[PDB]
RNA sequence: AGGCGAGCGCCAUGAUCAUCACGACACACUUGUUUAAGGAC
RNA sequence: GGUAAUGCACAGUGAAGAGGUGGCAGUGUGCAUCUAAGACUAAAUACAACAGGAGACCGAUAGCAAAGAAGUAGGUUGACCG
RNA sequence: ACCACACGUCCCCGAAUACAGCAUAGUGCUGGAGUACUCCUUGGAAUUAAGCAUAUGAGUAAAGGAAGGAAAAGAAACUAACGAGGAUUCCCGUAGUAGCGGCGAGUGAACAGGGAACAGUCCAACAGUGUAAUUCUCAAAUGAGAAGUUGUCAAAAGGAAGAA
């Protein structure tokens, strides 16, 4: 069997190669900032028109009484996920502020 | 543009004005025949995305499908045969409910096309969907560049084979480790392949 | 391995060889399959998966 | 053959009607049942918007104005294109959805006409907003076809106007004086009201 | 925010959300009472 | 094969514009790699009827059921059988 | 005379239709046959476990739908942890392995490494506003009308080779 012969130290080791950095790509034209304002503003206009839904609503009370750690469970149970659940709670947070 | 303000209203299905809609279209759907042809799109930015324009040679279809899991088709209950296989109920279809509205359109609409489909609403006993098809026999379709392609032989009845975007989930494609059971091209490609016993010349 | 045979049993005073199947015809009544048997299948049929070359 | 009373279609039951022959009768009980029923239910406040619209009076004004920036027919196109170019460039009335939610994000409009009876009418649901928070005046019409009669052809949802020469500045402004008391004025007053059922 | 027994539990009544019967209307749903009758059962 | 869910469905519930994955359940945090829910695509691969060429194959109880007017003579109420 | 190549003629029943469903400005299209091979559904039991109920045979047989000379698939919400590679399909191989399993009987893949053949592109998001510039019909040598603003319209002839 030609398994197995080697420590997990002696694996872990690297030929020394010289690296090439990656070419950063931060700058943002004129034109694609235009394109992202113009989303940004169409999704203002959607919740003026049609408001809030029936767990949005119940969420935001819980938020009134400082029922922090209830909002928390009814999200988790609602979404599925505690990662969506930490974000909505904060977009909803600041829409009442 | 205006096709993004229609995208976020459609998002929004539990906002006061999505309910009102949802609520007085469902109704109306009910009350015509189980498969009907509509004036035009329900929802313009969708069927935009799945490919509609507004020429001669194309048409929207409308259909219903009644909800739930579908029963074993044995009578009283009787199998004959062993004990894990005797349940009746609680059996869910291989294919989504979408996928038998795109079958009896095509069966009904026998001189077209069935290009993509799309969920329109649901109420407590159906669910309903538009059908977008397409004339192959048609002057102005068969000098158009963007879906004369559609008039090539191969593209018969593309929703009995299971190529249409609502026929096609349930066969199981993608690429990577998690759909091992499709490599080849299916699922009887796959088994074909590893149940074959190889024989060469020399050995 | 063509026709439609199956054996009489015991108690008819005959050999229980599987027989064909038929009415009308001098062929009614006789011995069918096995490879004892006119018209038979052969024993051990040749087959095309047998080694034909050497290394 | 026989034209059915009021009374009959709302009493029919779409549902047994099944034969090839009796089609357009289940057409026409749908039709007013239909009526009956929205008719009953409550709207919300964007919805109910487009109940609002000018009087005949109005629109004759309106109409009056706007008329004398018809667009170009093909035999007028072909005729300006055999000759040159002279004189400086020509106000006309603009058309489509497409192109008027265009010049109102560029801020180039300055007045929109907008259609009621347009189904589906999520085509025209978010234009009073839009309106709003970009500051052009704007006003509501009955049908497709009053706008259809205002440049002489087809039926439209929205015509828009970004220019005013000097020899109309006079009645225009009056206009917009007039359209801003009925519609921009009262938007935030009307956002909180539910439709009534009607009497 | 009141009252009792050597801030405690017990007794008063005042604001905040669901919610179970009972009424009275008509719009879903039901029936050849059908230019009609029921009715959120 | 997929093991505290590999893929597919049905009912409830239901996102974000930024998300998905790194073969063992959970929570946090860097790092690597990708971009779903719309479409098209040649060549290299599979195998009847019908035609052509070959063979250490069978030689009229064999070889296809059938080397002649063979799915024929003939038979089942019938499906079918020969 | 006779033969070989093509054409003309081609009774009655049969999808069998003076019909049914459906599209266009209009002309029309589908239906039945075949189905070895390919794709989509539905879904056994004999048998093995020396009995048998989970499991096996097997997602096989049977029954339905559909297409072509092939069909399906296909250009990473992909592998990998190397000093990394780079669509799909096929062959050699990893491998009767990692694992699944009354942990019994039995089942059972993937990346690498060596090759055959090789090719990349479209729609939506997002079309000239000093004028729908777009498609169709009839006339005419320059007019009438239909579709369409709930959005139309994003370009080349051309050739000698190769094979039967």
């Amino acid at each position: 069997m030609k398994i197995n012969k080697l420590n997990n130290a002696s694996k872990a080791l690297s030929y020394p190669v010289k690296k090439l950095a990656k070419t950063e790509k931060a700058p943002l034209t004129e034109k694609q900032q235009r394109s992202k304002e113009l989303k940004k503003f169409a999704m203002s206009i959607a919740r003026e028109v049609g408001g809030l839904a029936p767990y949005e609503l119940r969420a935001t009370e819980l938020l009134r009484r400082d029922e922090d750690k209830r909002c928390k469970k009814f999200m988790k149970k609602r979404l599925g996920s505690l990662k969506m659940a930490k974000k909505k709670i904060e977009l909803l947070a600041e829409e009442m502020r | 543009g205006y096709l993004q303000y229609l995208k976020e209203i459609r998002r929004d299905k539990q906002s006061s004005v999505m309910r009102y809609l949802l609520r007085v279209r469902c109704w109306e759907y009910r009350q015509n025949t189980a498969i009907h042809r509509a004036s035009g799109p329900t929802y313009l930015d969708k069927a935009r995305m799945l490919g509609y324009r507004n020429i001669p040679g194309m048409c929207i279809f409308r259909a219903r499908v009644r909800r739930g899991a579908r029963p074993k088709k044995v009578l009283k209950g009787n199998t004959h045969g062993k004990p894990s296989k005797s349940g009746v109920y609680q059996r869910k279809p291989a294919k989504r409910l979408q996928a038998f509205a795109e079958i009896r359109v095509g069966r009904k609409c026998s001189n077209m096309r069935v290009f993509n489909s799309y969920w329109v609403g649901q109420d407590r006993v159906y669910k309903y969907f538009e059908v977008i098809m397409v004339d192959p026999y048609c002057d102005r379709i068969k000098n158009d560049k963007k879906i004369n392609w559609l008039c090539k032989p191969v593209m018969k009845h593309r929703e009995a084979r299971g190529l249409t975007n609502g026929t096609k989930t349930s066969r199981g494609l993608g690429k990577g480790i998690r759909y091992n059971q499709t490599k080849g091209g299916s699922k009887r490609a796959a088994w074909r392949n590893r149940n074959t016993q190889s024989l060469r010349r020399y050995r | 391995m063509r026709h439609s045979a199956k054996s009489w049993g015991t108690g008819r005073a005959m050999a229980r060889v599987p027989r064909v199947r038929a009415g009308g015809t001098r062929r009614a009544g006789q011995g069918a399959n096995a490879n004892f048997c006119r018209g038979g299948r052969m024993f051990a049929p040749t087959n095309v998966n047998r080694r034909w070359n050497r290394k | 053959d026989i034209q059915l009373t009021k009374k009959q279609l709302l009493s029919m039951n779409p549902r047994k009607l099944t034969n090839k022959a009796q089609m357009d009768t289940r057409k026409e009980v749908i039709a007013t049942r239909k009526e009956a029923l929205v008719n009953a239910i409550k709207l919300p406040p964007a919805l109910n918007q487009f109940t609002n619209y000018l009087s005949e009076e109005d629109l004759k004004e309106v109409s009056d104005i706007l008329s004398k920036f018809r667009p170009e027919t093909r035999k007028e196109r072909k005729q300006r294109l055999q000759n040159e170019r002279k004189g400086p460039k020509p106000i006309i009335v603009k058309q489509g959805i497409k192109h008027v939610t265009k010049l109102i994000e560029e801020k180039k409009a300055k007045f929109v006409l907008i259609a009621c009876d347009v189904d589906p009418i999520e085509v025209v649901l978010y234009l009073p907003t839009l309106c709003v928070k970009m500051g052009i005046p704007y006003a509501l019409v009955k049908t497709k076809e009053d706008l259809g009669k205002i440049i002489k052809k087809k039926p439209t949802t929205c015509l828009c106007l970004c220019d005013v020469s000097s020899d109309i500045k006079s009645k225009f402004e009056n206009v917009i004086a007039k359209c801003n008391g009925q519609f921009k004025d009262n938007y935030e007053s009307a956002m909180k009201v539910w439709g009534s059922p009607k009497e």
